[PDB]
């Protein structure tokens, strides 16, 4: 199981 | 090191064509499994908005086909959400992106398995955004995401969202949000 946040997310792009 | 999602997904796309049938229509765009291709995917295609009428996008686990009739889907129901022909401009990419990175992201908690996928509708009248659901009778589970569904694209209590199965009667909805 692996698990992301948008905040996460949107420090990838 | 990209970073890896939890399961793969597939991009679809279908294109409204009057002489052509449904299913051919249905085109697979690419199929990722970590933040960093899904970004690639998303930054270079079309938004949601800019799209034409009658076209779709849907996002849904690999090996599922995004349709009624595939097994992953047959028993289940969806959440669906309408976006105002008119308020359209500044909500609508914003629901299917939110969406998105909650379903990749995994925000669903333990109700995980049972996602299918989301699909966002370009129409006229309206423009439809919906999550796909396994099992349409598990209403813990059901309620459960559309709770985090409304949180996640911050729909308002004025817009009641509705969880629904996939004739005789109108078949009225099986969950509502907030109730009446
Ligand atoms: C999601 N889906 C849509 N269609 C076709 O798409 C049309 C319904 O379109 P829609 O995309 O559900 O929205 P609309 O009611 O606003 O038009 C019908 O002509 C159906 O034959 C579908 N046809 C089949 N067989 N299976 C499906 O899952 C399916």
């Amino acid at each position: 199981r692996i698990i992301y946040d948008r905040k996460f997310l949107m420090e990838c792009r | 090191m990209r970073h890896p999602l939890q399961c793969h997904w597939a991009l679809w796309y279908l294109k409204a064509d009057r002489s052509k049938d449904w299913e051919d229509c249905l085109k697979q765009v690419a199929v990722f499994d970590t933040v960093e291709d899904f970004w690639s995917l998303y930054n270079h295609i079309q938004a949601a908005s800019g799209l034409t009428w009658g076209s779709d996008y849907y996002l849904f686990k690999e090996g599922i086909k995004p349709m009624w009739e595939d097994e992953n889907n047959v028993k289940g129901g969806r959440w669906l959400v309408v976006v105002d022909k008119q308020k359209r401009a500044q909500l609508l990419d914003h629901y299917w992106l939110e969406l998105l990175m909650a379903i990749i992201g995994e925000q669903f908690e333990d109700n995980g398995e049972y996602i299918c996928g989301a699909v966002v509708n370009v129409r006229q009248k309206g423009d439809k955004v919906s999550l796909w659901t396994r099992d349409s009778l598990k209403d813990d589970v059901n309620l459960r995401i559309g709770q985090i569904l409304k949180a996640k694209l911050e729909i308002p209590d004025t817009e009641p969202i509705r969880y629904e199965v996939h004739t005789g009667s109108m078949v009225k909805p099986r969950i509502v949000i907030p109730s009446k």
